[PDB]
RNA sequence: GUAUGUAU
RNA sequence: UUUAUACUAACAC
RNA sequence: AUUCUCUCUUUGCCUUUUGGCUUAGAUCAAGUGUAGUAUCUGUA
């Protein structure tokens, strides 16, 4: 009882010094564990039945002194990225 | 709300010469508690 | 201070009597406090009123009521989709207010106007664009199904309405463009005897007498009916939907 | 006042709590804070 | 056993894609909520900012 | 097993 | 069938 | 002779220390027993 006593105590002590996480911690990675664990099923579900809209808030560049030729290109590149 | 009016010239006077003395001299240890050592970040007592 | 609005709604008469109203709606676009002003404009007919705010009319350039656009009298969405001048692109609930407001935010302290010059420059550019890009066997094989009203056009509709109603009562007609044929149904026979031998080998024809899986099946048989036309105005795979013409025609005759 | 309230909504985020006893221990030190804050980045010259 | 005390804890816790061009889109649009949202929490804090374009002309440009 | 949020 | 842990706990003294 | 990568030696740079403030903000490990469910271990 007493050696047994003293080696549990030891081991309790090891999980005190490891973990500084807290409620908060361990309550907000198990949200992000179930939303991908969901995403997963629902993806599967997408193959088994087989912001972006209007940019946020623009802030063009700042003037005409150059800049009409670079534009041309770069309109086709994001095709070819696709 | 919206943004800004764009900024001006900075014209500051020129930079003064610093030396790696004088960037040393301004060191700032890291303080440490006698209580309030939240999380882990365990410190051995050599250090205390 | 009265407002943008056009030659066309205020109307007939010179002297028109209306109404201001400091703070009515929230315009539509702005989605911000702004001044409803109201009209008549005939004798029986049910007052005008106002449905954008100026700051918006500004920048979008439109009877503040008809929204038409001033210079040429076309609709807003019509104007920015062909002419594409100004190149506005917000579309939402929520992103919308703030690129109008932006908008507004850029006009009022820098004064850009809309230049008309380039306006009309899109215009003609864009008229110039348009004009640019623009039989024995069968008849025998047809009467032996007609003793045993509906004509299949084989090898757009308007036209298609256009040269078989002129031929007689039609009960209703069809298209399928990846099918790329047309079902002309008529309500007597007599009209659709005569339409196919007055539609027969004619440009606007097979004038016959009619009979995710579902959209690969029908794309299958547009690159079939493609080639076929192909072939005969002048090899695996003509073969190869060859054997699939032949299975088609036995399915067919067999149900 | 209860009718604007309810053919409104409230106003933007601020407005302006104006102290009381309950929130004066916290804003006080809020200030120091932010005093200190200041002459450190005073104090310390030009690139350190 | 005092020092080992401490290293038997570290062991102990050191022991324990895309298809389509419309999926992407929505993978492409939850980043874009999540760099968003990163700069409403600090106006400022540039490794956000620099980071938020990077990842911007990787994609896009 | 609610206070409080996530999905249809 | 035995032992441990948690969940049952919206239990009971 | 220059540039790029790999390896070794000596030296430099950090993230604020895990957001802040109070009366260290505040108090102290007798719980056990049964029933059901889930997981793990053994029986040429
Ligand atoms: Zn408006």
């Amino acid at each position: 009882d007493m050696d047994e006593d003293e080696k549990e105590m030891l081991s309790e002590a090891r999980a005190r010094l490891a973990n500084t996480q807290g409620k908060k911690a361990k309550r907000k990675d198990r949200e992000k564990q179930l939303e991908l664990t969901r995403r997963l099923s629902h993806l599967q579900k997408r193959r088994e039945l087989k912001y972006n809209a209007s940019i946020p808030f623009e802030k063009k560049p700042a003037i005409g002194f150059y800049x009409x030729x670079x534009x041309x290109x770069x309109x086709x590149x994001x095709x070819x990225x696709x | 709300r919206g943004p800004p009016s764009p900024p001006p010239p900075v014209l500051h006077s020129p930079p003064r010469k610093v030396s790696a003395q004088e960037q040393q001299d301004w060191q700032i240890p890291p303080s440490i508690s006698n209580w309030k050592n939240p999380k882990g970040y365990t410190i051995p007592l050599d250090k205390r | 201070e009265f407002p943008s609005i056009c030659e066309r709604c205020l109307g007939d008469n010179s002297y028109v009597r209306m109404t201001k109203e400091p703070l009515g709606q929230e315009c539509k676009i702005c989605s911000k406090p702004c001044t409803i002003f109201r009209w008549i404009k005939e004798r029986g007919q049910k007052p005008g009123k106002t449905q954008i705010c100026v700051g918006c009319a500004r920048y979008k350039n439109c009877c503040q009521s008809c929204m038409l656009d001033l210079q040429f009298g076309l609709p807003i969405a019509l104007r920015d989709a062909a002419l594409k001048l100004v190149e506005s692109g917000p579309t939402n609930d929520i992103n919308r207010e703030f690129f109008a407001q932006n908008q507004q935010r850029l006009l009022s302290n820098g004064e850009t106007a809309y230049d008309s010059q380039e306006a009309s420059a899109a215009a003609r550019n864009l008229v110039k664009k348009v004009e640019k890009r623009e039989x024995x066997x069968x008849x025998x094989x047809x009467x032996x199904x007609x003793x045993x009203a509906s004509l299949n056009a084989e090898r757009a509709d308007y036209k298609i309405r256009k040269h078989f109603e002129q031929y007689g009562p039609l009960k209703s007609v069809v298209c399928s463009h990846r099918a790329k044929c047309a079902f002309v149904n008529f309500k007597t026979r007599s009209s659709a005897e005569i339409a196919a031998a007055a539609s027969p080998d004619g440009n606007v024809l097979k004038v016959q007498w009619g009979k995710x899986x579902x959209x690969x099946x029908x794309x299958x048989x547009x690159x079939x009916x493609x080639x076929x036309x192909x072939x005969x105005x002048x090899x695996x795979x003509x073969x190869x939907x060859x054997x699939x013409x032949x299975x088609x025609x036995x399915x067919x005759x067999x149900x | 006042n209860l009718l604007a309230r309810q053919f409104e909504g409230r106003h933007s985020t601020g407005v302006a709590k104006q102290i009381t006893k309950q929130r004066v221990d916290s804003h006080q030190d809020l200030e120091l804070r932010a005093a200190v804050m200041n002459d450190i980045l005073d104090m310390i010259p030009e690139g350190i | 056993x005092x020092x080992x005390x401490x290293x038997x804890x570290x062991x102990x816790x050191x022991x324990x894609n895309i298809t389509d061009l419309e999926e992407l889109q929505e993978f492409q649009g939850r980043k874009r909520k999540e760099f968003e949202d990163a700069i409403r929490r600090n106006r400022l804090a540039m490794g956000h900012w620099m980071r938020y374009g990077q990842w911007e002309l990787d994609q896009k440009e």
